[PDB]
């Protein structure tokens, strides 16, 4: 229990390939180590915890870690990331073999996952609701995760980075950012515009 | 068998000294305050191992610290500063029990130089585009909550009084209104994704719902607007031909 890191505050990887987030230690008693993962909204929950009872622990969600003492290290695996993966986690180490006695966390790493998307439309869209002051949002979506938003040039003109919705009935995911601004001269139909695909439909 | 903190959120004026309470009805003699910050994961300010009992953690600077009885375990910041801004978790354990930590459910706490800062969000929705319809059948409804400081709130999405998340995506983090103001406001968005035909149905109901936390009642102004204080700001929109 003296000390821990996580190499990697940030992890992106495919949805259905390889999760893997670092931890590394080190104890002059010998170490117990725990791992937590902490979902967007909710607070933190234990995955899985090591005590001397064997080397390779296995943990909610589908996780696992290997005790490798030869290493000084706890790293977490998942072999096929799913959507539901992402979060931040953490590794921390005690000195009592249930994690009683004060526990000493590492810095994090946070877990995003990367859509698979299967058949990408990408298009600008404008909607208003009818209810109409200060009011017009434009909405580019469908595109495929090759495809980045970039800030705003105009400071007076807002861009919201991509957000991934999925409508899980029709096995059916979906990128999306949006745009707006109160400007009167401000086009849906050149609103967003880098790193942007020809076949954008309107 | 829970670890309650006293407030999910709170707000905070420079200078001014906090107290943010936890209780546990576990009987558990250890009990543990954590700070929580981007790239630094959790880091234990204080601990107790008994009833008034107290030792520092790695980062006690600034804080102090309060176990009057078993069940309680009060943070004491001496000084609200900027770097005081934080979500707080305060957690409990059992020496003898084998079950390790159990976790209150955060309190965040945002420290200003300057109460009359705080805004609720005014809470605006957008109905699909004609186009995306017919080019997709579905039906994107997007959420605009704007006009908020400090970054306090909590967006939902409900479909006939029950509450969805299938179709849903949030900004995980706001945009700045105004980027250049330090403490300048904040807008985020979400989308809501249905199949054309439920938009196409005024039998459906949706509402945007934005929980604001702001100010708590013993908070003291007089600006002519109203006291912008912990609260639920909707906005809806019906099914469609």
């Amino acid at each position: 229990m003296q000390s821990v890191t996580q190499l990697g505050s940030h992890v992106s990887v495919s949805e259905g390939a390889l999760v893997l987030l670092r931890c590394n230690y080190s104890s002059s008693v010998p170490p117990y180590l725990f791992w937590y993962v902490q979902y967007p909204n909710q607070g933190l929950q234990l995955l899985l915890k090591y005590t001397s009872a064997a080397t390779l622990v296995k943990g909610i969600n589908g996780f696992e870690a290997e005790f490798k003492k030869s290493e000084t290290s706890f790293h977490l695996t998942k072999p096929s990331a799913h959507m539901s993966d992402a979060a931040e986690y953490f590794c921390a180490v005690s000195e009592s073999p249930f994690g009683n006695e004060k526990l000493t966390f590492g810095t994090g790493t946070r877990l995003t996952i990367i859509p698979n998307i299967q058949n990408p439309d990408p298009a600008v869209y404008q909607l208003r609701d009818s209810k109409s002051s200060d009011k017009s949002v434009c909405l580019f979506t469908d595109f495929d995760s090759q495809t980045n938003v970039s800030q705003s040039k105009d400071s007076d003109v807002y861009i919201t980075d991509k957000c991934v919705l999925d409508m899980r009935s029709m096995d059916f995911k979906s990128n999306s950012a949006v745009a707006w601004s109160n400007k009167s001269d401000f086009a849906c139909a050149n609103a967003f515009n880098n790193s942007i695909i020809p076949e954008d439909t309107f | 068998v829970k670890v309650t903190q006293s407030s999910r959120y709170l707000v905070k004026r420079t200078g001014e000294k906090v107290f943010l309470e936890c209780v546990q009805d576990m009987d558990h003699e250890n009990m543990f305050w954590y700070r929580q910050d981007p790239g630094l994961g959790l880091r234990l300010i204080y601990f107790s191992y008994d009833v008034k009992m107290k030792e520092k953690g790695d980062i006690p600077e600034g804080y102090s610290v309060s176990r009057e009885k078993k069940e309680r375990f009060s943070l004491i910041l001496e000084s609200a500063s900027t770097n005081q801004t934080s979500m707080y978790l305060c957690a409990s354990s059992s020496t003898g029990l084998p079950y390790g930590y159990t976790f209150g459910s955060g309190t965040r706490l945002t420290v200003v130089e300057d109460l009359n800062k705080v805004f609720p969000p005014e809470v605006a929705v957008f109905e699909p585009s004609e186009a995306e319809i017919s080019h997709t059948q579905k039906a994107t409804l997007v959420c605009l909550a704007t006009g908020f400081f400090p970054d306090h709130v909590e967006l939902s999405w409900w479909v006939n009084g029950k509450e969805v998340h299938s179709g849903v995506c949030t900004d995980p983090q706001p945009l700045k209104e105004q980027p250049a103001l330090n403490d300048s406001r904040y807008s985020l968005s979400s989308r809501l994704r249905v199949s054309a035909t439920f938009w196409q149905n005024p039998r459906n109901h949706f509402r945007c719902q934005v929980q604001f936390y702001g100010l708590s009642e013993n908070d003291e102004w007089t600006q002519d607007r109203a006291k912008p204080v912990t609260q639920i700001v909707s906005a809806e929109a019906w099914g469609r031909a």
